[PDB]
């Protein structure tokens, strides 16, 4: 739905880097040469990030009900 | 008679070497900073009015998670330590989020530094939420679109991280021993060479391998511990090392202390 | 309910007169029966709910 | 538009039913129209294919992992296992918790099961693009 | 919220329900102070044969380290030695195993763990009959019978006069 | 509903004593000894620090069931001795080497400062 | 309704919605209706004529 | 055709395995034991408990 | 001598066979050739190579008492399928 | 694995493992080792739980009192002198160790075996380990060859069966027609060959590996799974005979007609860490699905014949006089089982 | 005081299936026709093939609870280099002076071959067995 604040497994914070690799992936850089530029050493966290899905993007496009 | 090598050292993670030591103090220690250091998390969570697409208890509890700033979280007194009714300004922080997007188009960005720590315990140094730099937004908390707002009220206590995982400081401790395994506290599964199968560990320069005609030690112990703390910024690793050896001290002196009263 | 008391326990379906056998209580937080390993064979069960 | 039906239509790809095929040959890929003159125990080993000199092949498969289902289309690696554990992985697939829909919010159904934060699979199928897996996991 | 009694699945039929749970300090960790989320009996690998389970996990630690998803379409060409060597290729063992430190003592474990990511999906759901009777009936526990022949049906006590035999009497026990 | 709260697995209540001292009148010179909110943290440390003193000859502890937030530790010394001394000998030995790491990690961070 | 005896039963259900793929499966499904004529194994075994 | 009773002796519910039970012991949740009753009839013996 | 089909009295009849042994999978012809006891040795002889066919084993006074109750008569009998408050109930 | 003759403890762990028995007397045994470091051996430890005064003696393939292999048991007052402790003795079958106690001892004892087993094995492989890989179904390159080998020559075995069919020169087995003797022989060629793929793959095996530690112990697994993780699947079986015809005169549309191969009718050659051809794997969905129908008519089966019997024999009890009589006073025994 | 006293030479040491145990066999130099299987631990005490080993078996270490030795106390032990403790599981006494006597050290196995004078004394309940180089 949205980044989670914190890695399941270990507990980093990882919920204030979705925009950075959002950029990140904007100027084509690959997916491990960017979660390594973020710093995400465990694979843990790799997963955490590189498996989200962005599910409020969808959310956000019906009308709001008030 | 115990010695501490510091590796690396930086705010956020400690790398060090933990020599003439037992075994079981370091996994004792490991787990204190694990588990057993108070810190300061978001407990009470009141929302006034949301209109977003988040649950309330979705968006509850992802603010539960956000770590805050826990230097001075010690002179603060539990909830049950505080004759107040309910909370007051000696046990809690009271934090306030007001969020709203104006317009027809785009999207706004709710993140954590819109969090403004509205009263607290003066003028100890607590409440605010950890940010990388001044810059930082910090981490992500919702999103809102045209006629959508959030005003939430929180309530930050003290607390530790056997009763929940969100006062936890510490994300992971790297943490081993006896890279060579000339103790042999490990059999190394193989399909033709087990040297060759296996990967060297980063700390197998820092001891000299064993010889080809060298005997088994039987006598020898762990003796030097490799440990890397790294914290989510609540606390800076130094502070986490210490305020866990105190909590393991003021715990053996709960169980002294004890003992003498049984008699 | 308490300690030590003794209480009738089955699992469907009962082929044999082993399937129903009489146990001691053990009150224990959290909402699972909790039954020894040795004894899953004799009930022909698994913990797959 | 140069589409499906084009491919139909330009004499390339043509339907065939379960009553047809009592009379076509078929080849499992494109590798298998042309014989080859390796030794590597990684590998699987492929049919001989020795009972006759030289084959004429009339059609060949698409592709095999076409033969499966919807259900069985989630499973990573189903040659791999037995087919009792297949069947049943097929039959608790749909007991399975996810988001069904975009706009849960706004429906009303008698019970309703929502994920916070679903994850696309590790390890993944090439039919899951098409079952959009991994953007409602 | 997951707890005790809830039921998972993965993706080859291997459904369970949780046990018991353990904090961060009590599981085991690795080298790199990485715990894991589940731990699996293995047993319910070898009668199963579920061997594409193994496989998944490799291959999605691969990916994890690597970063990018991988292709476990069936009916390839890829084989367990190439993502086994792709594997080694990152600093890690080619079968997957790790050296895993105990986590109430510290100590080493003496074998190694299978240790890696996989898919995993929380499912939804969370009579006094004949053979009963029958299985009592074999144990001989008459009074048994009877407390469930009366108490689990509709027993009550009626006074009747023994020469009329009507509904006629009016008893009172004090 | 059936979970108890999680502040109770470190808070005591007033009631239940925090440790409690029985004998083992099977061998001479024996007690044991119930820990209550407790766990492997100060469990393990405790028992290998006494195992290396010479005048105790038995030490062990174990959790019954880890759902209850409490473990029990077997303790015998030698006709010299009593336990209990040797219990207070040993949590002072800790506190002392916890102070002298403190020290010292203190002092090599100032210098790495 | 005035002819449900010997009406067939089971064709129209309630379409799932437990998630995405349960969903699609559904929508996909076949129903063999078994009249007693039939040989029991025979009808539930997997054909060739299957591929 | 029968209606109208109140009966509460017995249960139903999932499982799990626990090592640290006695071949005889059943675990039982805390609701389980609170929702299931037994009736003793007071004694001189167990008048105060 | 194994034969498909059973004629046990013309069998047993032909010189040159041990009439005093010969055995059939049949117990109703049994039965009526041989006697009751003979028929419960024969249909026990049966239950006992069913059970033990695949290995498994049963204790011998279970099938025993099986077999003395569907002897029990003097004929085979087949393990097959008043009060007034009863019959107005009914 | 605890059982083994190279276990060691170390002293802690012993008095850790002794302290979790609830029958431990408090007297901790003499170690097998004194010196030049005290050392407990893993049958010590497990004696421990034993109560005193069992004797068991088992010979397993005729060993000699020395035991050479550890194979065996033998159990002295309570002590195990030489034997791995398996299934062999603390199953379910037997004379083995719990009928042993139940016979000697009584309920209560055997019901607090049964606890004190469970805790010390718990205790000592929660902190030994235990685990299984993907790398324990791998085999080394010579024995993979040897496998290749024999199922190469098996397949040329077939072929030849099969030309000596297809000139009426194969011999006819007595009461049985050409076409199904031709089938037999081709089936017992493939089931040999798988055995002894199975085999080969069995004989790899290092004792550090995690299968073969489950099949010895006996806790789950066995040889064919073994087999079939890493050899070879085997023959697929319907309704007792090899995959039918269900095209006309072929199995898929992928082979040509009459085509009698092994991989045509049904024969896996690949194991499941190789994977499975699409033929191979919709032979083994059909196979499957054949097994999954058996199994649910059987058990219906039987269900309606324990319930037929149970309904038969309901009313049969043991009088006071030893007689066993029905519900109507008739003796169908006149003594219970004769005896 | 002792029961048992030789010297053997190790004819074959076995490592067999296990890598901490090792299966011996050793002769008696002083005389023929005693013979000792003996399993033994090698990371303990390591072996090679035609050795000299001072073998001696006793049936007390003095010059129930077990306890770690205080410094201050001695014993025999203090004369040699590997000790063992074990309970003595069969005394064969075969046709002639063939007397065979089976010890059991917690699981590790030992078989002494001799003649009756020699082993005479061996018929005890537990015995040490302590080898010295
Ligand atoms: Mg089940
Ligand atoms: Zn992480
Ligand atoms: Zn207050
Ligand atoms: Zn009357």
């Amino acid at each position: 739905m949205i980044i989670p604040v914190r890695c399941f497994s270990c507990g980093k914070v990882v919920g204030d880097k979705w925009d950075a690799y959002l950029r990140l992936l904007e100027e084509g850089k690959q997916e491990g040469d960017a979660l390594d530029e973020l710093k995400l050493k465990r694979y843990c966290c790799r997963r955490m990030v590189l498996t989200h899905v962005d599910l409020i993007e969808k959310f956000l496009r019906y009308n709001p009900l008030e | 008679e115990p010695k501490v090598n510091i590796i690396n050292a930086q705010d956020d993670e400690v790398e060090l070497m933990l020599s003439d030591v037992n075994l079981s103090l370091a996994n004792s220690l490991r787990r204190t900073m694990l588990a057993e250091v108070p810190t300061l998390a978001i407990d009470l969570v009141e929302i006034k009015m949301n209109t977003s697409v988040l649950a309330d208890e979705f968006i509850s509890h992802r603010l539960g998670l956000i770590p805050l700033v826990s230097e001075d979280v010690e002179e603060m007194k539990y909830s049950r330590d505080c004759t107040c009714e309910d909370y007051c300004d000696e046990c809690s922080v009271v934090l306030e989020l007001s969020a709203r997007h104006e317009g027809e188009e785009g999207t706004t960005d709710v993140y954590s530094s819109s969090l403004i720590k509205v009263s607290g315990p003066g003028n100890l140094n607590v409440g605010e939420p950890v940010r990388r730099d001044d810059y930082d937004q910090g981490i992500l908390l919702c999103k809102l679109r045209n006629h959508q707002e959030l005003n939430i009220r929180c309530i930050a206590k003290k607390g530790i991280a056997k009763e929940h995982a969100k006062w936890s400081p510490c994300s992971a401790i790297a943490f081993e021993y006896d890279p060579h395994n000339k103790l042999k506290h490990t059999d190394f599964w193989f399909e033709v060479d087990a040297k060759k199968e296996w990967p060297d560990s980063k700390y197998a320069t820092w001891e000299e391998p064993p010889k080809p005609g060298e005997v088994f030690d039987y006598k020898a112990k762990p003796n030097r511990f490799y440990m890397t703390v790294e914290t989510t910024g609540s606390l800076k690793a130094n502070q986490v090392f210490s305020r866990g050896i105190k909590t393991l001290q003021e715990k053996l002196a709960n169980v002294l202390f004890e003992l003498e009263n049984s008699r | 309910l308490m300690d030590d008391d003794p209480v009738l326990f089955n699992r469907q379906p009962s082929l044999h007169k082993m399937s129903m056998m009489a146990h001691r209580v053990k009150v224990m937080p959290y909402s699972t029966f909790r039954l020894n390993l040795s004894v899953t064979s004799p009930y022909n069960a698994d913990f797959d709910g | 538009v140069y589409g499906w039906s084009s491919l139909v239509t330009s004499g390339v790809i043509e339907y065939v039913d379960g009553e047809e095929e009592e009379t076509i040959m078929i080849a499992m890929t494109p590798e298998d129209l042309q014989t080859r003159s390796l030794n590597d125990t990684a590998k699987r080993i492929k049919p001989e294919m020795s009972t006759s000199s030289h084959h004429t092949f009339t059609h060949c498969e698409i592709h095999p992992s076409m033969i499966l289902g919807v259900a069985a289309s989630i499973i990573p690696f189903p040659d791999h296992n037995q087919s009792p554990r297949n069947t049943y992985q097929s039959a608790m697939g749909k007991q399975a918790m996810g988001v069904f829909l975009t706009n849960y919010n706004v429906r009303m159904d008698t019970m309703a099961n929502i994920l916070y934060y679903p994850q696309k699979p590790l390890a993944k199928t090439q039919a899951m693009e098409y079952l959009k897996f991994r953007e409602l996991p | 919220v997951p707890q005790i009694g809830d039921k998972f699945a993965s993706r080859h039929g291997q459904k369970g329900t949780i046990g018991v749970t353990y904090r961060h300090e009590d599981m085991p960790f690795s080298a790199e102070g990485i715990v894991p989320d589940l731990i699996i009996n293995p047993h319910a690998i070898p009668s199963r044969m579920t061997v594409a389970h193994l496989i998944e996990c490799l291959l999605s630690k691969v990916g994890s380290i690597r970063g990018y998803e991988g292709d476990a379409t069936p009916f390839t060409d890829l084989t367990v030695d190439a993502v086994s060597n792709l594997l080694r290729d990152n600093g890690y063992q080619s079968r997957g195993f790790e050296v895993m430190y105990n986590g109430h003592t510290g100590k080493k474990l003496m074998a190694q763990v299978f240790f890696g990511p996989t898919y995993y999906q929380r499912l939804r759901h969370m009579r006094f009959g004949e053979m009963e009777r029958d299985c009592m009936i074999a144990h001989g526990a008459a009074g048994f019978l009877k407390e469930r022949l009366m108490e689990a049906s509709d027993a009550f006590r009626v006074h009747v006069c023994g020469i009329c035999g009507l509904m006629s009497v009016i008893a009172n026990l004090k | 509903m059936n979970a108890p709260d999680r502040f109770e697995l470190f808070i005591l209540p007033d009631d239940v004593p925090k440790l409690k001292i029985t004998p083992d009148s099977r061998v001479p010179n024996c007690i044991i000894i119930k820990f209550e909110r407790e766990d492997h943290t100060l469990a393990n440390l405790l028992r290998e620090e006494l195992a290396l003193y010479p005048d105790v000859t038995f030490v062990a502890y174990k959790v019954e069931h880890p759902l209850f937030a409490n473990f029990v530790m077997r303790l015998q010394t030698e006709e010299g001795t009593r336990p209990k001394q040797a219990l207070e000998r040993a949590c002072a030995s800790i506190i002392n080497k916890l102070k002298t790491l403190d020290h010292k990690f203190n002092e090599e961070w100032n210098i790495k400062n | 309704q005035k002819k449900a005896m010997s009406s067939r039963a089971g064709v129209s259900q309630v379409l799932n919605r437990y998630t995405y793929s349960s969903t699609l499966s559904h929508l996909r499904r076949t129903n063999t209706p078994i009249g007693r004529d039939g040989k029991l194994a025979k009808p539930r075994q997997l054909h060739n004529t299957h591929w | 055709n029968l209606m109208g009773k109140r009966v509460d002796f017995s249960a139903r519910t999932v499982i799990s395995g626990d090592p640290n039970l006695e071949l005889d012991q059943v675990g039982v949740p805390i609701s389980i034991a609170k929702t299931l009753s037994y009736p003793e009839t007071v004694t001189q013996y167990n008048i105060h408990r | 001598l194994e034969t498909d089909g059973i004629n046990l009295a013309e069998v047993m009849a032909v010189p040159g066979v041990d009439s005093s042994r010969t055995y059939s999978n049949s117990f109703v012809e049994i039965l009526s050739v041989l006697g009751i006891e003979a028929t419960r040795s024969s249909l026990y002889k049966e239950i006992l190579n069913v059970i033990a066919f695949d290995g498994s084993y049963v204790n011998y006074r279970h099938m025993a008492l099986l077999v003395d109750v569907m002897t029990s008569r003097g004929y085979l009998m087949a393990i097959t399928r008043t009060g007034a408050l009863m019959r107005c109930s009914f | 694995k605890m059982t083994l003759r190279d276990t060691f403890i170390e002293y802690e762990q012993v008095m850790n493992m002794l302290f979790w028995v609830p029958s431990w007397d408090g007297v901790v045994p003499q170690p097998a080792i004194l010196k030049p470091k005290p050392l407990w051996t893993g049958k010590q430890l497990l004696s421990i739980a034993i109560p005193s005064g069992i004797h068991l003696q088992r010979t397993d393939g005729g060993n000699s009192l020395l035991s050479p292999k550890d194979n065996g048991m033998l159990i002295v007052d309570g002590k195990v002198m030489f034997g791995v402790v398996d299934k062999k003795t603390v199953g379910s079958g037997g004379g083995g160790l719990i009928h042993t106690v139940m016979r000697e001892k009584g309920p209560k004892i055997c019901a607090e075996l049964f606890g004190n087993i469970q805790k010390v094995v718990n205790y000592w492989l929660l902190h030994n380990g235990f685990s299984i890989g993907i790398g324990d179904a791998i085999a080394d390159a010579s024995t993979m060859k040897e496998i290749t080998h024999a199922i190469s020559s098996a397949k040329e075995q077939v072929q030849e069966i099969i030309y000596k069919a297809q000139h009426n020169e194969l011999e006819l087995k007595p009461g049985m027609t050409l076409r199904e003797s031709f089938e037999g022989e081709v089936s017992r060629t493939l089931n040999d060959a798988r055995d002894s793929a199975g085999r080969s793959a069995e004989m790899n095996l290092k004792d550090l590996n995690n299968v073969k530690q489950m099949v010895s112990a006996g806790s789950k697994g066995s040889f064919i799974n073994i087999a079939q993780m890493s050899a070879c699947v085997g023959q697929q079986m319907v309704e007792g005979k090899r995959i039918a015809f269900g095209f006309a005169d072929r199995s898929l549309p992928h082979f040509t007609k009459d085509d009698f191969s092994p991989e045509s009718k049904g024969f896996v050659e690949n194991s499941y860490l190789r994977g499975l051809t699409p033929q191979e794997f919709f032979f083994h969905a059909m196979a499957g699905r054949e097994g999954l129908i058996d199994t649910a008519v059987k058990t219906a089966e039987t269900g309606y014949i324990q319930r037929r019997l149970v309904k038969a024999l309901e009313d049969i009890m043991v009088h006071y006089d030893g007689t066993t009589r029905n519900s109507l006073g008739d003796i169908i025994q006149f003594l219970y089982g004769e005896d | 005081s002792a029961l048992f006293d030789d010297i053997f030479t190790v004819q074959t040491v076995d490592n067999g299936r296990y890598n901490k145990v090792s299966r011996i066999i050793g002769i008696s130099t002083t005389n023929s026709a005693i013979k000792l299987t003996l399993d033994i631990n090698n990371e303990m005490f390591p072996v090679s093939q035609d050795d000299s080993l001072t073998v001696t078996l006793a049936n007390s270490l003095s010059l129930k609870s077990w306890r770690p030795p205080k410094p201050t106390d001695k014993s025999l032990a203090d004369d040699y280099d590997y000790v063992m403790f074990g309970t003595v599981y069969k005394f064969e006494e075969g046709d002639e002076d063939k007397i065979k006597v089976y010890v059991s050290f917690g699981g590790l196995l030992m078989c002494l071959e001799g003649g009756y004078k020699s082993l005479a004394s061996l018929k005890q309940d537990n015995l040490y067995i302590l080898i010295r180089r």
